[PDB]
């Protein structure tokens, strides 16, 4: 029971989720992009987007992070946190 | 029997002159020659006792617990140091000629005749202990240990002496056969009852009893590995021994006068193992587990069937290894970390794999894994109490069950499912604490295997 | 070492300095040290806690000690080798307690009296007993090699 | 069945008690109506180790169906003829037991219901 | 709310330092340690059985009320293979 | 819609329905932030003594050391007797003892008589 | 009962409301269609009064909010088999040896594995080289007489490691 | 090298493990469809249960009341 | 018979050799997990053949050795009985554990 | 039984191992044609319980249950037989349901494989048991007892109808599943669930009520 | 490590349970659902996943032919 994450590979299963989810675009989807500023979607479906990935990956993320992630880079490195994302 | 006297004399000056990383290999080498030279009893058969002088004898009661006492000396002499190595030489020399005068009176105690010498030698086997415990005691309280322990000792064994003198000027001597072949019954008047109480109360404090108990946890918890041993293993059984030879007479007014002390021992032995369940001080734990295998001995000693002494004295050896052992391993954990305490020191399933072992082992013969002997002590204790009475059997169950209990937390909490991660100072387990655990669970397998040595006189 | 004023006689009075020197002792929040009180019991001074506290605490925190919910400073609740976790765990129920106790004694008292019920009435397929051939197939019962024969027969029917 | 619910709702005097069937006495309509014949040689039924409750009626179908299942060992189905009409012979014994409790059943049902009734 | 800036660049230290050290423990120098220097059932169901049948004629014999069969069923229709006699058959069947 | 949940001594009550938690005056915001920095100190110190890469033995907490010492020593000292000590003393030190001992009375006077009597199922009782 | 502040807030308070209610309907509903309807439509029950200026009316509705959560939970809400409480609860804690050990081994295995022990060696160089100044300067540097925080600054200043780093970075990687 | 990993779609399946998953399946099948037909009627009980004994009074004896 | 009293006592003895074996070996078996499949194999096909006698016949036999505390009245020696139960229960609890040894090898692979 | 439920654990493990250890009805529905050998195996297992009319498994439990039936019984327990092998139909069909026929929910990057000898060797091995061995020791024993055989109308056939009508109310409550209401807790949903309060009450008020009179009366 | 990235605009709902109870929360007036994320749960080898009366109907397709032939044996 282990197979290998890698960058690239995470980054492309959270941008996968992300672009599926409905009131987005997939033309202005950045990774460098905010769910404040120009997404501008509210804290409400940005929390449904944390839970996608909490239901995803298989583990909670706290609430002291879930205030301050808001980007997804974040969320790649938080998730790279939790898994120690190295061969 | 000065052919074993004699050599424990002149083990004493080869510690006096050897010198420095010279007493160590000679102390330890002569006294497996003396195991050796005790292993050599063996001999007793058939219709009586083996007379090892116009002074001295064996009893087949006698012959195991004397090859249990000349087999824990060098086991503890080893188990000695790393904690008095460090000590000066002179003080180390006394250390370990108070241990071979210990055991030279522990040898004149079992291998007695007359019950005047046997008190004699049972304060004389209760001297070396208080100036061990008193001068190694290694915590702030062992002033208040060695006065609790000499004052219960002796005050509960000072009428004893005035009983047994009775005795001697209303009967003739006190050789154990001319105690028996002459012992007359001796009715209810009163002065029996206070006789019978004298002796018998004499030996309730050294056993203990359960009204006489908290003599014991200071002594252990604030005692060095040698005397604990010394203290628990010898001279609990010592008093259990005591008693077996000494309830020969007086047997006409032991079953009205024996009422109370039995329902204090077996609503102690509830109580006891109750309160070994929730305490912390880890080392006190195998005290109070020994109060509760004693009170289950005094059930036993006090019902007077064959059955019954069969089962006490192979209860006796057996919780005699099992306590020593236990009171090793929680040297050596307390060697790893400077607590004592219970939930401090934690995990150590991952680091020293092998210690674990020890710890399980010695936790299942705790428990009475079956083929062990004290499963085999227990057992008849239990088939001689329930002839005894069609309703006892729920105190031995419920301490089964609550013995299984706590022998598991001792096993599951220090030693199971987490380290702490800020000890990082204990070294992998050494050669001489492996070498014990080693010299304590062969024996205790062995006689698993061929157990009709250790059985009693009513074989 | 150790310090022998960090050490804990006496309860509660009086109220400044003694409260004081416990805050400053326990750590703990000034108004909220609670001896418990002196009855008598032993006990000493030390505090209550809230006490529960163990399926309490929820797990996020990433504290220090990691099976105990410790933090190497709180003032450690009394009966805290009874509250370790693989000891007594008092969840907050999905129910309540008092619903729990009494529908399980309620279910329990109806099914063993059900069984009793059961117990004064058998069930049984309308047949009589068997035939044994040889007086109640005697001589392989308990013994009585020629004490007394038990004459009993049976009939065709 | 329905027959122990009528035992347990109804009247519990028509309805016989099990285990102390034998209340009447007997061939009180039969009369010389007997064989019993047990030809099954009980002295060979002990030299043959059987068991107790086996030591009853239709005992040599079992005596023959334990002779040829030794006889025909690795013919593993063998015996199976045997077995069916052993199967049968305590059918009918279930059958005989039956008719013995409706017997006494209507005896005790009839008889003091009709004298009590016409009494 | 977020984090402070404070709290990402002390993270991203952290991953700088994890990640070196985690990159460190995959070893791979091409080589991680170094070397420094019928037969079953024939054996299991022979030698114990040997030991085992030696050990059910002789000491087990000699040891007097031992091992011992619950009797073998003889049937009415059989003979005795040891001596030879017969066993009377059963008598008559009928009304199956 | 819900019989607002009564709590037990076994049931712990949950952190959503206190309902403490929403009349939140400004007592609590002061002592949620007092309690927040004296945990930081603590965890501030645990951390310094903690990563210190000379430091050999363990780290040697107070807390533990004080319960220990306010749970075993500290019980003798300090005491008064009083009437629910006494009480309880003398209710469960003595009454089970004396409630055992009554009982053991009867059931062996019971099996006096009886083998007294002579009427047992001694036949044969070999292993007393 | 957190880190960062003394309470967590109103919002958060909601938040968490809204993240159980949220998975205690997954535990609820299978299916997952049906699941996303009564989802939107629990969105639209929580949009109904979303702008209210008021906070006392917010904050009672917010009590009766879990009232109606508690009477309508499940009995084994879906936790997931990484958390606390769910299937796996440190699963692979047999092989989670702390890395205070593996330097207590024979030299023969530290023959065995050599370059692995010498970068191990200067990382704890590394360790020892800037423990005493940096770190305990920052820590004895910024904060108040009391610290009143459980969070630490970093070592922003010019060169090495954050402080008290090291039973943070050396962890077990969490399926060995 | 063996079978991969795929994302969010339906897996492949090597032809082996389904057609002995279908061999098993089928002879659990065929053996239950043989033996419920060559010999039992294990679902009856082969030997017909009677009336109440057989509903014949003057027959069984008794006398006439 | 010696055969049935034979291979009952060696359907004992196979289950002792693995673990006086690797408490006797001190160099690691890479074939440990097939050396206890194979010896529970082996125990299986010696435990068919009395089973089959047993039903086959009959002959029901008890075994009983090595008296230790033959003390009072009574003795207790290790002492094991070949009627229907303890006969014929044992091949299939060496069967199922021996398809759990298959199971275990391939489920517990990364420890 | 033990040829049953072992060959069932081992199919359930390989499901547990094959999806990540995660081991959990929710979040595991839809696994048939996820290669079928394991579908197949844990439908042969638990339809083999209740016995499939007649396997293996209906030998032991149905002749049980009519050996039951005629006998001087306690007039109870066969109704409590009766419900038991009813709700141990509904179970059995439910988690059928809800492991396998479902539609498919659980977490993506597949690694589901049972191309493995080991594997295939040990479920094929216990499928053949499972489904001879019962008729063939059943067969041979020695008759240690007089069977009963003849049973009345509507008392053999009572343990096929139980174990049908078991399969059509699972069935329904499965129809019933498919539709949307969120429903809510009826509190014998929760004593069906919540195990129902044996476990919560004895391990919450035994351990805390001996650890009271430890600390207060024993110890202190 | 690669993956390929099956991607979005492809899954494009549809699948008849999500999209009918779109439908019934369109009739009810909020129309805004978490949207386009199961139908890899809906569709592809899924989408009409058998009945429960079907796996147990499964047993026959090798069975009866096998069955027929013991008959005829
Ligand atoms: C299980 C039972 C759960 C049902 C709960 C009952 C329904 C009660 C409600 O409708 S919520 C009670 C108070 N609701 C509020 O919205 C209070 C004020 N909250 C707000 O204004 C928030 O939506 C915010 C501050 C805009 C959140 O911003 P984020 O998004 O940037």
């Amino acid at each position: 029971d282990a197979p290998p994450l890698t960058l690239e590979g995470i980054k492309d299963r959270v941008l996968y989720v992300l672009k599926l989810y409905d009131k987005i675009d997939p033309e202005k989807l950045s990774v460098n992009s905010h769910f404040m500023k120009d997404l501008g979607l509210d804290s409400l479906d940005q929390v449904e987007i944390i839970m996608a990935m909490e239901d995803e990956f298989g583990f909670e993320i706290p609430d002291i992070d879930a205030e301050k992630l808001m980007c997804p880079q974040e969320i790649v490195d938080y998730i790279a946190d939790k898994k120690d994302v190295y061969e | 029997m000065l052919k074993y006297i004699i050599p424990t004399m002149m083990l004493m000056p080869l510690t006096w002159l050897s010198k420095n990383s010279m007493i160590w290999i000679n102390t330890t080498l002569h006294s497996l020659l003396i195991s050796l030279t005790s292993l050599l009893l063996l001999n007793q058969f058939g219709d009586n006792s083996l007379n090892f002088s116009l002074t001295f004898f064996s009893d087949s009661l006698s012959t195991p617990l004397l090859i249990l006492t000349m087999w824990l000396l060098p086991l503890m002499l080893m188990a000695s140091q790393h904690h008095l190595s460090k000590e000066n030489l002179a003080r180390k020399k006394l250390f370990i000629s108070m241990l071979i005068l210990l055991q030279l009176f522990l040898i004149m105690t079992f291998t007695a005749t007359e019950l005047i010498f046997f008190y004699i030698m049972f304060e004389a086997t209760l001297v070396p202990t208080l100036i061990i415990i008193t001068r190694w005691g290694n915590q702030t309280e062992r002033l208040n240990a060695g006065l609790y322990f000499l004052f219960y000792t002796l005050a509960g064994s000072l009428p004893l002496l005035v009983a047994l003198i009775y005795i001697q000027n209303t009967m003739g001597s006190l050789n154990f056969l001319i105690l028996q072949y002459w012992v007359q019954p001796m009715p209810n008047s009163w002065s029996n009852t206070f006789m019978w109480l004298a002796c018998m109360m004499a030996f309730m404090v050294k056993m203990p009893l359960y009204g006489l108990h908290l003599w014991l946890p200071k002594a252990h918890v604030e005692a060095p590995i040698a005397g604990s041993m010394v203290l628990a293993a010898i001279l609990l059984k010592l008093g259990g021994y005591g008693m077996m030879r000494i309830t020969l007479l007086l047997n006409p007014i032991t079953d009205f006068m024996a009422y109370p002390f039995i329902m204090l021992s077996l609503w102690g032995m509830i109580m006891t193992s109750s309160i070994c369940l929730r305490q912390t001080d880890l080392k006190s734990l195998i005290a109070y587990s020994s109060v509760s295998h004693m009170a289950l001995v005094i059930v036993a000693i006090l019902i007077q069937t064959p059955w019954s002494y069969m089962g006490a004295t192979a209860l006796m050896i057996a919780h005699g290894l099992t306590s020593s052992m236990l009171f090793c391993l929680a040297n050596s954990n307390y060697e790893r970390v400077h607590s004592r305490t219970m939930i401090l020191a934690r995990g150590l399933q991952t680091l020293l794999p092998l210690m674990a072992a020890w710890w399980l082992l010695a936790s299942l013969t705790n428990l009475a894994l079956p083929p062990s002997i004290n499963l085999i002590g227990e057992l008849f204790v239990v088939m001689s109490t329930f002839s005894w009475s069609n309703i006892t059997i729920i105190l031995m169950g419920l301490n089964m069950v609550i013995t299984a209990l706590y022998s598991l937390y001792m096993l599951i909490t220090t030693q199971r499912g987490k380290h702490t991660h800020h000890i990082n100072n204990i070294l992998p387990s050494f050669t001489r604490e492996n070498a014990l655990m080693s010299l304590h669970m062969l024996p205790l397998l062995l006689l698993s295997l061929n157990p009709k040595i250790i059985l009693g006189p009513l074989y | 070492s150790h310090i022998t004023k960090d050490m804990l006689p006496g309860p509660y009075p009086k109220t400044p300095e003694e409260r004081a020197a416990a805050a400053k002792k326990y750590n703990m929040r000034v108004e909220d040290y609670e001896p418990y009180p002196d009855d008598g019991m032993g006990y000493g001074d030390y505090p209550k806690l809230p006490d529960r506290s163990q399926q309490e605490r929820d797990p996020w925190y990433d504290w220090d000690h990691p099976d105990l919910r410790l933090n190497w400073g709180e003032p450690m609740h009394w009966d805290l080798d009874m509250y370790i976790r693989n000891r007594v765990d008092t969840s907050p129920t999905p129910v309540n307690w008092n619903l729990m106790c009494k529908h399980l004694f309620g279910f329990v008292a109806f099914m063993l009296f059900m069984f009793w019920v059961g117990e004064t009435y058998p069930t049984y397929q309308p047949v009589g007993p068997k035939q044994y051939p040889y007086n109640n197939l005697y001589l392989e019962r308990g013994g009585d090699p020629n004490k007394e024969p038990e004459p009993v027969v049976h009939y065709e029917i | 069945g329905a027959h122990l619910a009528r035992r347990y709702l109804g009247d519990a005097s028509v309805e016989p008690e099990p285990l102390r069937m034998p209340t009447f006495p007997p061939d009180y309509g039969f009369p010389e109506r007997k064989e019993r014949e047990m030809v099954a040689t009980q002295q060979e039924m002990n030299d043959a180790q059987l068991v107790l409750q086996q030591r009853d009626y239709c005992a040599h179908y079992l005596i023959r169906f334990l002779k040829c299942k030794r006889d025909s060992f690795p013919n593993f189905l063998a015996c199976k003829h045997e077995q069916h009409d052993w199967d049968y012979c305590e059918h009918l014994d279930y059958v005989k037991r039956m008719k013995e409790f409706e017997r006494e059943r209507r005896l005790l049902q009839r008889k003091k219901r009709r004298e009590q009734r016409e009494a | 709310s977020g984090y402070t800036p404070d709290e990402k660049l002390r993270l991203q230290q952290l991953r700088e330092l994890r990640r070196r050290w985690l990159k460190d423990q995959e070893l791979s120098p091409r080589e991680p340690v170094l070397p420094p220097r019928s037969i079953f059932a024939f054996t299991h169901v022979l030698i114990p059985v040997w030991i085992i049948h030696y050990y059910l004629k002789y000491h087990v014999t000699t040891k007097p009320y031992t091992i011992v069969e619950k009797k073998p069923r003889i049937f009415p229709g059989d003979t005795i293979l040891e001596t030879g006699e017969v066993i009377p058959p059963m008598k008559e069947f009928p009304d199956q | 819609s819900f019989p607002k949940y009564e709590p037990s001594r076994l049931a712990s009550l949950p952190t959503t329905l206190d309902p403490a938690e929403y009349d939140i005056s400004s007592e609590t915001r002061k002592a949620q932030a007092e309690r927040l920095a004296i945990r930081s100190r603590l965890k501030r110190e645990y951390q310094l003594q903690y990563n210190d890469p000379s430091r050999r033995g363990v780290v040697e907490d107070p807390a533990l050391i004080r319960w220990t010492c306010a749970r075993s020593a500290n019980v003798y000292p300090n005491f008064r007797p009083n009437t629910k000590t006494s009480l309880l003393g003398a209710l469960f030190g003595i009454g089970p003892l004396i409630f055992w001992y009554y009982v053991f009375k009867t059931d062996r006077d019971r099996k006096e008589k009886l083998i007294q009597e002579g009427k047992l199922d001694r036949t044969f009782n070999i292993s007393y | 009962f957190l880190p960062s502040a003394a309470y967590l807030t109103h919002q958060q308070k909601v938040l968490q409301l809204y993240k159980r209610a949220l998975r205690h309907l997954e535990s609820r509903c299978v299916h997952r269609d049906k699941y996303r309807y009564f989802a939107c439509l629990l969105r639209a029950r929580f949009d109904e009064h979303k702008n209210e200026k008021d906070m006392v009316k917010a904050t009672q509705l917010l009590r009766e909010a879990e009232k109606e959560f508690w009477h309508g939970q499940h009995p084994q809400p879906y936790i997931f088999p990484e958390s606390p409480g769910g299937t796996s609860y440190e699963r692979y804690e047999c092989y989670k040896v702390p890395e205070w050990c593996l330097d207590d081994w024979h030299p023969s295995e530290k023959a065995m594995y050599p370059d692995y022990f010498a970068k191990r060696e200067q990382w704890k160089k590394l360790r020892r080289e800037s423990w005493e100044r940096e770190v305990k300067q920052l820590q004895e540097e910024t904060p108040v007489g009391g610290p009143r925080t459980e969070a630490l600054p970093p070592a922003r200043k010019q060169g090495d490691l954050p402080p008290l780093w090291w039973h943070i970075v050396t962890r077990p990687r969490e399926r060995p | 090298a063996h079978i991969e990993p795929r994302y969010r779609q339906f897996p492949q399946l090597t032809r082996s493990q389904v057609i002995q998953a279908e061999f098993f399946s089928a002879t659990m099948w065929f053996w239950i469809l043989w033996r419920f037909w060559h010999d039992s009627d294990a679902v009856l009980g082969h030997f017909p249960y009677p009336d109440p004994s057989q509903w014949t009074d003057e027959e069984l004896g008794i006398p006439p009341d | 018979m010696n055969l049935f009293s034979s291979l009952t006592l060696v359907t004992l003895i196979l289950l002792t050799m693995p673990i006086a074996a690797i408490n006797f070996n001190t160099h690691k078996f890479t074939n440990y997990p097939l050396y206890v499949k194979t010896t529970i194999s082996c125990a299986f096909i010696t435990s068919m053949i009395p089973t089959m006698m047993f039903i086959h016949t009959g002959q029901e036999m008890i075994i009983s050795n090595w008296h230790w505390l033959t003390i009072q009245t009574l003795k207790l020696s290790l002492s094991f009985k070949m009627d229907f139960f303890s006969m014929m229960f044992v091949p299939v609890a060496l069967f199922v554990t021996w398809s759990i040894m298959e199971f275990s090898m391939w489920y517990m692979h990364s420890d | 039984h033990a040829f049953f439920k072992a060959m069932l654990f081992m199919c359930s493990g390989s499901i547990i191992h094959s999806l990540n250890d995660e081991q959990d009805i929710r979040k595991m529905g839809g696994l048939f044609k996820a290669m079928p050998f394991t579908t197949t195996a844990l439908i042969i297992g638990s339809l083999a319980l209740t016995g499939m009319p007649f396997l293996t498994g209906f030998y032991s439990k149905d002749l049980i249950i009519e050996s039951a039936n005629t006998s001087y019984t306690n007039a109870w327990a066969l109704l409590m037989t009766l419900v038991a092998t009813s709700f141990t139909a509904i179970y059995s069909t439910r988690i059928i349901f809800f492991a396998l026929l479902g539609q498919p929910r659980f977490p993506t990057l597949i690694n589901i494989n049972e191309n493995n000898p080991f594997l295939i060797n040990s479920i094929k091995r216990l499928l053949i048991g499972s489904l001879f061995a019962g008729f063939i020791i059943s067969n041979n024993i020695p008759p240690m007892t007089i069977p009963q055989m003849t049973m009345p109308h509507y008392l053999k056939m009572t343990a096929l109808t139980v174990t049908i009508l078991g399969f059509i109310l699972a069935l329904e409550i499965s129809n019933t599943t498919h539709y949307l209401k969120f429903n809510y807790p009826s509190n014998t949903f929760k004593f069906s669930n919540l195990l129902g309060y044996y476990p919560t009450i004895m391990h919450r008020l035994t351990p805390y009520m001996n650890l009271t009179m430890s600390q207060k009366s024993a110890s202190s | 490590s690669k993956m390929e990235l099956p991607d979005y605009k492809q899954w494009k709902i549809e699948g008849t349970p999500l999209e009918t109870v779109q439908e019934k929360l369109a009739a009810r007036g909020l129309r805004d659902p978490w949207g386009r994320n199961e139908a890899w749960r809906y569709m592809g080898g899924f989408a009409n996943n058998v009945s429960f009366v079907g796996a147990l109907l499964k047993g026959f397709k090798w069975g009866f032919a096998a069955f027929v032939v013991a008959v005829g044996a």
